[PDB]
């Protein structure tokens, strides 16, 4: 072991590595999600491919459980390792108490996990942020982010990586009980939120749901036209 | 030891007026034979207890060994306090206990004898643990054979002079020469007093043989 | 080859009362046919209101005794007051099932005043389980002593004999009858008596001798 | 300056500044007074606070039956310390079936305290014993410092502003070693009427007293059994 | 030793006798057999007093953990799960407990069955001890699912009594304890010679 | 690097315990107040968005059935104290029958407010409230990270605790009640807080000797705000 | 003892990773290499490191390394530092398969290698491996495949890769001569003596400078065709050829 | 020790190590050699002059078997060289007590890269200043080795390591060629030796180790004297 | 002891447990379930010691469960069965042995159908046919003389018909109700409780 402390304090009572590391978060991929009433939708951006390479090995998205759905930001390798680990967490409170994980649960895993990697001796601490997505108790809609500290934060949406400000004012126009609440409206304007971003080449989308009975589903770039025509097709109705 | 190899045998202890005295025999038998037909089975301590053992002689070695090395430490603290004889009956006890917790027994006997404060005491140590206090200790066979006498006379007398207690010794220690196979004509009495600790030489006994002119 | 135990054997007795808990044992310690003491009294008195006895192999005795002496103060200097009955209760559970797989060949009998000041009689057993009783007879003369207390304590089998509460001087005269009457027939018993009295004012010892054989 | 850094350093001038400034937190604690007579071991202490409504951080703590110490400086190193006196006290109580006396705990503390003074990665405890106790050659007033360098006296103060309480010290020294318990306790707190600034006097809620005497089991008291101790005063000479 | 549990419309019956013997000598009439782990679990103690009993308080204070981390009452399963878990640990080495977990469940009525041989199942009904089979007998002439409150108390009741006549290892009070749903709720304790005296005729 | 976690100062105590005390500030404040008929106790949330879910924050956490909790600063290095403050308690009733005390949890707790230690890891960086009913009444204790714990009658932690503290010893007197000491504190609140006070900024938690259990007030404390 | 210590791990004084960044730069000076496309088959390149004449060759492979019976890889950057981890890829390759007997699927062979790479990114405190090192193979789910290793431990699916500072001008010509659909293996090994005869520096490209290492499926085998020389000599006056064909447009 | 496990070879930013550079510096400023590959056999020596005339030449040897067929030296300093060869000597024995058979040359740098390479990365320790000359006659064809500080290896048909090395190399390349004997690879490597070394070079300035297929041989100052006085 | 057989198709493996889980002279339950459905194409049966049959099927139940999560797909009949193997011969040279008594039933899209055969001492088999108990004495000869390769699942439930008349009427054991599935292209699926009426 390494007796050195990466996390001593400031002389103003700040650490120099904790706030400091969540700007590799803020370096990165950005990724949104909602829950609807019944249908919880989330989905990254930026898939920045060289138009002639594979994709189907980049997925920011996936599962722990068949019930919970994943994303992050940052660097991708802590968010693989913190991933794995997650998943061998849930198949052994599999292996105990023999429910379907609750999010509350593998989310405090994850959180306290971070938090004693923090505390530990002379240790990176983990630069990713998660969204973790999931409705277990009778089909209630959750979704619970993380800090690199560690401390798990229910939200009802989200916005981070790069711009997340503007991201979370488009969500300020964007926050109505309403939102004609579809399923295809709710995934569609959250596609109206991702193509809010500082680039919005709309094929850069990648998008995936669960209606909280079933798997994790991909989307194909096709509905999402369609999904982009009736936005701009709302965008001319209002003029 | 779960086989003891070289035995001593039993040992007699009995409180008087101020002193404590302690005698046993000086033999080594190993089996029957009788191999090692001079050795010292009493410890003196430093000014006020006294030690003395039955069993496997090894162990006795060990253990005079470990005291002797505590007692050299406690008197290079150079402090003014020593161990009260019931300290050291304490300690014995736990070693004891803490030896066959872990079956390994440490094939023994002890009887600790010691005056200090104006109190006198006498002390017994099992192989098993079971410690006490006692007016009279007798180990081994003595316990059948030297016991009934002892208890005979502090029933009748519940104090005593040094001389009644060593001559009631010395005959205790002649029956054990009588009827006991491991037994041996010569035995070193130590006593000790506010005086201090004092080994008496190698005695031996005086004998009675005319039952065998009968047929 | 070396067995680990011995049996002493012994007699603890137990009585719950009102507002007192008498605790009552023989002071010969033994071993197999041969005597090697008359005095050994199994009772020891830990706080002012609580008295435990402790019967069997004499050596797990002793060392169980000095170590619920240093839980004891272990309790105190970290928590500022004394313990319970029944927390001494659990704690000496905790520790005879903490040496399950080599046990303790030692029955045991805590006695002592509760919370709200009154008897409490908790028994044990080699394993570690406890419970709260009127009564118990522990060690060899335990079949000798149950039967009278539950013709007496517990006015049991009996037909139109109402409920007298139990005073404290007549609990010590019983006390007395089934010490003699137990001497008589048991080998592990005599030699003298040591009757400890819990009260609300502190711990009475009384020391009655026996028939000397 | 850059040698003063470690524990390990030695000074150009062999000081190893860490000890020093170990005395110097040691000194910033609350103030104490303990004195012995020939019969009875008397420590005296007193209690600060945060604020007004808090109550007082206290000082005077039991150890076992015949030890109570009095401490100045960190709590936490405190209460360990704490933890292996009452832990070796109570082993020497399984063992050997005997209190312990006094001088052979000292040298168990101080052998204690020699290795994080020793070697890097530790450091020294800031710490105030005054511990008073009984084996059989009476009561004992030992100190400790945080180099370890544990004294017999017969009166100490360590503290804040303690010195003036020493020179009290100093001019009744004579006649500590005859008086019984009452005079001697009034003597202490007339100490610690001087340990304190003149424009306020000693209350009771912030005073503590600890006796232990040789037929007498160590015994704290807070207020009540100090309201009989602080009458039979009078005012400084104002 | 005679225990017995079942399930019914109307939450769970657990009842017990109170002897607990040693070898061929009595030690106590008045054993509480029935261990009352939570407001919301009782346990039992089926052969050997000291395990049962320190298996069953370490899975309270398990359990206690449990809702304090999950602000939610744990479920019957689990605990099983749980105790046959800690008890599989130490297979061989001389463990006997054979308890019961009864419980009321977020899916309702549930029983369990873990053994220190570790056979952890459910079921509708259960009988342990020596004078187990006798229960078994009268109890599965009268079970039903479709039983009322007094005729399962009378069932329980009934099967205690003819186990503590037939075999010799049983007897003293008859203890008798009801799972609702939302708490357990002892009925009562009732004596041998009283059910005697009231149901020979 | 610039003389960190091992070493005292020329003049007075350690670095890091006093960058630890800096520490605490920033937190987000709350008020406990010791009444003999029950412990109150009050926080605020500092709740950002409104997609910021009020009741999944979490400062007030349950300790025991009669023991509560409330924090500052930093949050899982909290979380992990009251897990084992937890774990420990239940130890305490099962080899004792009974409930530990609210100062042996103290104790249990600060005897590793300070085992920092990287060699042979940090200081911890949140100062706890503790309030509970022993059988000496109710209690109210407040603690450090630096260890040095001790009995408070009515502490203010954290952000604006200055004020706090000098309003608080204002009104406060031994005699007060309950209803009274809570409305009295939650005026400190709406004082020291920024936002409007309504149903979702702060949240109450009273413990009584015969109200053992729940140790909360939900949405009765929107019929408690409107009494002001 | 606490002034000897580096950086470590450390993030900056900016917010970015430092020996991350260094070891991508240790890498960009390193031999060139390549996989491309092919349905069928998949092929390697590989530029001669000390191509100086008193050498033995006589181990016929330099970058490859036939890591299980149908994997291979090439590898650039610090030499035995990679071969450390070789050793260490075939051990957890063939223990999958010691505790399965089925070969190994191949991207979890990956993420366990990069995670063996990220234990000492994050803690361990240690010189990271700074090196980028591909792999080719076949499986049962997917077919023949093509990845990307980096420091970082992060891997890339690609199908056609990507090596630094002399091949980022190689990727260029890999995406303004992207090829789909031909499987053809020789037209593949055209357009990389294509890429490698622009971007070494070596003048007409004499094959003892390079070294191509193919994978194709035969009939129950995946066999791994470390070719020879000549071919190669003749793939070179193919190209030569072929240049001929691109000057016949002057 | 307290086990601080840290490592002081970093990446700069231009990517290099400077550590292991210097221990190449450190190596390259060390004793010469020259080792020759011939189509039958392999030959090593090295060029050892004492600092006075009090030296012995019968206590240190620079020329070393690791087994009875496999010859070694080096360029460096003779307190790491010794440590390294101890491991060797343990290692190949570890090989010959698993498989009964003698262990081949390519294996034994495998696994001594392997080690030297770990103490590149392990905690604070320095590198080893050793350039290694490995050579044998395995199976009918006899190899030639040269390993580095760097954990590195090569193949060499011949080499030099050690003062001016580059200009022995250079004589080697228009004087060596592929195919000769044993006895004609130790004149041209006496050659190149005395390209480079002080002028009163003797039987014991010089220390030469060839490989036949028979096995290792470490030569005599006897046929060295009988060679080496004025070969040529 | 109790029972289990394991008859293989072309296209379809059909297994069948019983629904005993007794205690030495009593049947406690009667409707007791030994079957763990590990994917969607591979089912595993247990027999022996009712400590270690729960603990086993709790560890692979709990490990395959996690390959799927992690590869995205899912395992082979053959993999699945020879890690099995691996852990039990793990396991056996220890201070904590497992004595069960496996079977495994899978499905392949490539190989198809499969059955394994497992054995306390771990041993890989590639059955047509196997059982397990005492049953097995007779059962897998009542089957071996009516047994076709390209045989249809009703002529197999037929068979299972066939032989448990057999097994009900020389047999000191009781076993009343067998529990009955099959593996197809599609899954698992359940056929209906197989009891039989005695006389």
């Amino acid at each position: 072991s390494y007796d050195r402390a990466i996390t001593v304090f400031s002389p103003d009572g700040h650490l120099f590595q904790v706030e400091y590391a969540q700007e590799a978060v803020k370096k990165g991929s950005t990724a949104v999600g909602v829950r609807g009433r019944d249908i919880v939708v989330l989905g990254v951006e930026k898939k920045s491919v060289a138009k002639l390479q594979d994709e189907r090995t980049v997925r920011k998205i996936c599962a722990l459980d068949d019930n919970v759905c994943m994303a992050f930001a940052g660097l991708t390798a802590d968010a693989r390792i913190v991933i794995n680990r997650a998943r061998v967490e849930c198949q052994s409170h599999r292996l105990t108490v023999e429910d379907p994980v609750t999010v509350e649960y593998i989310t405090r895993y994850i959180a306290s996990l971070k938090q004693r990697y923090t505390q530990s001796n002379g240790r990176r601490p983990f630069g990713i942020s998660a969204l973790i997505v999931g409705f277990d108790f009778d089909g209630t809609p959750r979704l619970y982010q993380t800090d690199p500290s560690g401390t798990y934060h229910a939200w009802k949406a989200n916005a981070i990586g790069r711009g997340a400000k503007s991201v979370r004012e488009f969500l300020e126009k964007n926050y109505t009980d309403e939102a004609i609440e579809t399923d295809d409206l709710t995934i569609k304007l959250v596609i109206k939120a991702l193509l809010e971003v500082v680039q919005s080449g709309g094929k850069n989308i990648e998008l995936a749901v669960m209606r909280r009975d079933q798997s994790l589903k991909i989307l194909n770039p096709e509905e999402i036209e369609k999904y982009v025509a009736e936005i701009e097709k709302e965008k001319e109705e209002n003029e | 030891t779960q086989n003891p190899m070289v035995t001593g045998t039993s040992v007699l202890g009995v409180k008087f007026e101020g002193g404590v005295v302690i005698a046993a025999d000086m033999l080594g038998s190993y089996g029957s034979l009788a191999r090692f037909r001079n050795i010292s089975r009493i410890m003196r301590v430093n000014n006020s207890t006294m030690l003395g053992a039955s069993g496997d002689y090894a162990d006795f070695q060990y253990l005079k060994q470990v005291l002797g090395q505590m007692v050299i430490d406690e008197e290079l603290l150079g402090d003014g306090h020593s161990y009260s004889p019931r300290a050291i009956h304490s300690w014995l006890t736990r070693a004891m206990y803490s030896r066959r917790s872990k079956m390994n027994p440490l094939w023994n006997t002890m009887v600790i004898g010691g005056y200090a404060d104006g109190e006198s005491f006498l002390g017994y140590v099992d192989m098993l643990g079971v410690a006490y206090e006692a007016p009279s200790l007798a180990t081994g066979y003595g316990a059948y054979l030297a016991q009934p006498l002892l208890r005979e006379v502090l029933e009748k007398q519940p104090v005593l002079s040094q001389t009644e207690a060593r001559d009631l010794v010395e005959r205790c220690m002649r029956v054990l020469y009588y009827r006991d196979a491991r037994s041996y004509n010569r035995f070193q009495i130590a006593t000790v007093t506010e005086k201090g600790v004092e080994i008496e030489g190698p005695l031996s006994t005086e004998t009675n043989w005319d039952i065998a002119h009968m047929i | 080859r070396f067995s680990p135990y011995v049996f002493n054997g012994g007699t603890i007795l137990a009585i719950a009362g009102e507002d007192f808990a008498i605790v009552a044992s023989d002071t010969r310690l033994s071993e197999g046919f041969s005597i090697h003491t008359r005095d050994s009294p199994k009772c020891y008195k830990l706080t002012d209101k609580t008295v435990i006895g402790c019967s069997g192999f004499h050596g797990d005795c002793l060392t169980l005794t000095k170590i619920i002496e240093a839980r004891l103060k272990m309790y105190k200097h970290s928590n500022n007051k004394a313990m319970t009955t029944g927390a001494i209760a659990a704690m000496l559970s905790t520790i005879l099932y903490s040496r399950r797989f080599f046990p303790y060949y030692v029955y045991n009998i805590i006695g002592g005043l509760d919370e709200e000041g009154k008897g409490a009689v908790y028994s044990f057993d080699p394993v570690g389980s406890y419970q709260r009783d009127s009564f118990k007879a522990g060690g060899s003369a335990s079949a000798m002593l149950q039967p009278l207390l539950d013709n007496q304590v517990g006015f049991k089998n009996m037909q139109n004999v109402e409920h007298v509460p139990l005073s404290l001087d007549r609990a010590m005269r019983l006390v007395k009858d089934v010490f003699i009457s137990a001497a008589e027939r048991d080998v592990y018993t005599g030699d003298a008596l040591r009757i400890c009295i819990v009260t609300k004012e502190g711990i009475r010892e009384e020391t009655v001798s026996l028939r000397k054989d | 300056n850059q040698y003063d850094n470690d524990v390990t350093v030695w000074s150009p001038q062999g000081r190893i500044h860490q000890i020093e400034y170990a005395m110097e937190a040691v000194k910033q604690g609350s103030a104490t007074v303990g004195l012995k007579s020939k019969t009875h071991a008397v420590l005296v202490a007193l209690k600060r606070a945060q604020s007004e409504l808090a109550a007082h951080q206290k000082k005077i703590l039991h150890v076992d039956n015949h030890i109570g110490i009095s401490i100045a400086g960190l709590t936490a190193d405190a209460r360990l310390l704490c933890n292996f006196m009452r832990q070796e006290c109570l082993d020497s109580r399984f063992v050997f079936d005997r209190p312990l006396p006094v001088s052979r705990l000292v040298s168990l503390i101080g052998s204690k305290t020699q290795i994080p003074t020793q070697r890097y990665g530790r450091r020294p405890y800031g710490v105030g014993l005054l511990i008073a106790g009984y084996d059989d050659m009476g009561p004992h007033i030992f100190q400790t410092c945080p180099s370890a360098n544990y004294f017999d006296c017969r009166a100490m103060s360590i503290g804040a502003r303690s010195q003036s309480a020493r020179t009290y010290l100093e001019r009744h020294m004579s006649e500590f070693m005859e008086c019984n318990l009452n005079e001697l306790v009034k003597h202490g707190l007339r100490a610690l009427r001087e340990t304190l600034p003149a424009e306020q006097d000693l209350t009771t809620k912030n005073v503590s007293i600890g006796i232990v005497g040789k037929d007498l089991e160590f015994t704290i008291y807070d207020d009540d059994d100090v309201s009989p101790f602080l009458e039979g005063l009078e005012e400084r000479p104002q | 030793t005679t225990t017995l549990a079942f399930k019914f419309r109307h939450g769970v019956i657990v009842a017990a006798d109170s002897r607990a013997t040693a070898g061929a000598y009595i030690a106590s009439q008045t054993v509480k057999k029935v261990i009352e782990i939570n407001p919301y679990l009782l346990g039992t103690m089926a052969g050997g007093a000291a395990d049962c009993s320190f298996w069953e308080r370490l899975l309270a204070r398990q359990c206690r953990i449990y809702e304090l981390r999950n602000k939610e009452r744990i479920s019957v399963a689990a605990a099983s799960k749980l105790l046959a878990n800690m008890v599989y640990q130490y297979k061989g080495m001389g463990l006997s407990m054979g308890t019961m977990i009864c419980g009321w469940d977020k899916r309702g009525p549930g029983l369990y069955y873990v053994d220190s041989e570790g056979n952890r199942i459910s079921g509708a009904t259960f009988s342990v001890g020596s004078g187990s089979v006798y229960a078994y007998g009268v109890m599965d002439r009268g079970y039903s699912y479709d039983l009322e409150v007094e005729q399962a108390y009378d069932l329980a009741r009934r099967a205690i009594y003819q186990a503590t006549y037939r075999d010799a290892y049983s007897g003293g009070a008859v203890n008798l304890y009801h799972v609702r749903e939302d708490g357990w709720i002892r009925v009562s304790s009732d004596n041998v010679a009283d059910l005697h005296e009231k149901y020979s005729g | 690097y610039d003389r960190g976690v091992n070493t005292f100062s020329p003049e007075g105590r350690l670095f890091q315990v006093e960058y630890a005390i800096e520490a605490i500030k920033l937190g987000s404040t709350a008020i406990g107040i010791q009444t003999s008929e029950g412990v109150c106790l009050a926080v605020e949330k500092r709740i950002t968005s409104p997609l910021m879910e009020p009741s999944s924050i979490e400062k007030i956490v349950e300790i025991d059935a009669h023991i509560g909790c409330a924090m500052s600063g930093l949050i899982a290095d909290a979380k992990t104290l009251i897990d084992k403050a937890r774990v420990e308690t239940q130890n305490h009733w099962f080899t004792y029958n009974e409930t530990m005390t609210v100062e042996s949890v103290t104790q249990a707790v600060s005897n590793l407010a300070l085992q920092f230690g990287e060699e042979d890891s940090r200081p911890f960086g949140v100062a706890l409230l503790f309030g509970g009913v022993d059988e000496k009444g109710p209690q109210l204790f407040h603690m450090d990270p630096s260890g040095t714990f001790v009995q408070c009658d009515a502490r203010a932690i954290g952000s604006a605790s200055e004020g706090a503290q000098s309003s608080l010893q204002e009104v406060y007197h031994k005699s007060m009640t309950l209803k009274e000491a809570i409305k009295s504190s939650l005026i400190i609140l709406k004082q020291v807080m920024e936002e409007k006070l309504n149903a979702t900024n702060i949240e109450l938690a009273t413990v009584q000797p015969g109200q053992n259990f729940h140790m909360f007030t939900k949405e009765e404390l929107e019929e408690v705000i409107k009494d002001i | 003892s606490r002034r000897y210590d580096s950086r470590t791990t450390i993030f900056s004084p900016e917010g970015r990773l430092y020996q991350v960044e260094y070891a991508m730069e240790a890498i960009g000076h390193a031999g060139t290499c390549l996989g491309i496309l092919a349905n069928d088959g998949v092929l390697l390149a590989a530029e001669r490191r000390n191509i100086h004449k008193l050498l033995d060759e006589v181990f016929f492979s330099e970058k490859i390394y036939k890591l299980n019976e149908d994997m291979a890889c090439s590898v650039a950057g610090i030499t035995s530092d990679a071969n450390v981890l070789t050793n260490e890829l075939r051990l957890i390759a063939q223990r999958y398969l010691l505790q399965y007997q089925e070969p190994i699927p191949c991207e979890q062979l990956v993420t366990a290698l990069c995670d063996i790479k990220q234990a000492y990114t994050q803690f361990g405190g240690k010189r990271p491996f700074g090196v980028s090192l591909l792999y080719i193979g076949w499986d049962k789910h997917y077919g023949f495949q093509l990845y990307q290793s980096d420091p970082s431990g992060n891997y890339g699916g690609w199908k056609a890769t990507c090596i630094g500072n002399n091949s980022a001008a190689a990727v260029s010509m890999l995406k303004q001569d992207y090829k789909e659909g031909e499987m053809t293996l020789k037209s593949a090994l055209a357009l990389a003596i294509k890429v490698l005869n622009k971007t070494m520096d070596v003048s007409k490209l004499s094959a003892e400078k390079v070294e191509i290492a193919t994978l194709t499926r035969e009939n129950g085998k995946t066999v791994i065709r470390v070719l020879k020389q000549k071919e190669v000599e003749q793939l070179i006056k193919k190209h030569e050829e072929e240049e001929a064909k691109a000057e016949r447009e002057k | 020790e307290r086990g601080y496990s840290f490592s002081l070879t970093t990446f700069s930013p231009s990517g290099k190590l400077v550590q292991i550079e210097y221990a190449l510096a450190a190596v390259a400023g060390g004793a010469p050699s020259v080792g020759i590959k011939a189509a039958n056999g392999v030959v090593l020596a090295t060029e050892k002059k004492q600092k006075s005339i009090l030296y012995d030449e019968r206590s240190v040897h620079k020329v070393e078997p690791i087994t009875k067929h496999i010859g070694l030296v080096y360029s460096g300093m003779g307190p790491d060289y010794r440590v390294l060869v101890h491991r060797a000597r343990k290692l190949a024995q570890q090989y010959y007590l698993v498989y009964q058979e003698p262990i081949p040359t390519a294996q034994l740098v495998q696994r001594v890269a392997s080690v030297m390479q770990e103490y590149t990365q392990s905690g604070g320790v320095r590198p080893f200043g050793v350039s290694l000359l490995i050579c044998g006659w395995n199976e009918g064809r006899p190899y030639l080795f040269q390993s580095d500080p760097s954990g590195a290896y090569f193949a060499w048909k011949a080499t030099a390591m050690g003062k001016n090395y580059v200009n022995g190399k250079t004589f080697l390349e228009k004087r060596y060629n592929e195919d000769l004997e044993l006895e004609d690879a130790i004149h041209t490597a006496i050659l190149t030796l005395k390209e480079s070394f002080e002028g009163q070079m003797t039987e014991d300035n010089i220390e030469v180790g060839i490989c036949n297929e028979a096995g290792f041989r470490r030569l005599t100052p006897t046929e060295v004297k009988d060679y080496l006085a004025a070969i040529a | 002891m109790e029972y289990l057989i394991g008859i293989q198709g072309p296209d379809y493996v059909l297994v069948a447990s019983d629904r005993v889980a007794a205690s030495n002279i009593v049947q406690m339950k009667d409707d007791h379930d030994k079957m763990f459905k590990m994917s969607e194409k591979i089912l595993l049966l247990c027999v022996g010691e009712a400590g270690d049959t729960v603990q086993f099927a709790e560890y692979i139940q709990k490990n395959v469960q996690l390959y799927k999560m992690r590869n995205g797909y899912e395992l082979s009949p053959t993999a699945a069965a020879n890690f099995t193997r691996r852990n039990l011969a793990d396991c056996l040279r220890s201070r904590t042995p497992y004595h069960v008594n496996l079977l495994l039933a899978g499905y392949d899209e490539h190989e198809g159908p499969a059955l394994y055969y497992m054995d306390y001492l771990a041993a890989l088999a590639k059955a047509p046919f196997a059982a397990h108990g005492y049953g097995a004495f007779l059962t897998l000869s009542i089957l071996d003389r009516y047994y076709t390769p390209t045989i249809s699942r009703e002529r197999a439930v037929e068979l299972l018909r066939k032989c448990l008349e057999e097994l009900q009427k020389r047999f000191i054991l009781n076993l009343p109700t067998f529990s009955v599935r099959i593996i197809d292209k599609n899954g698992i699926h359940d056929l209906d409780n197989i009891s039989f009426p005695k006389q």
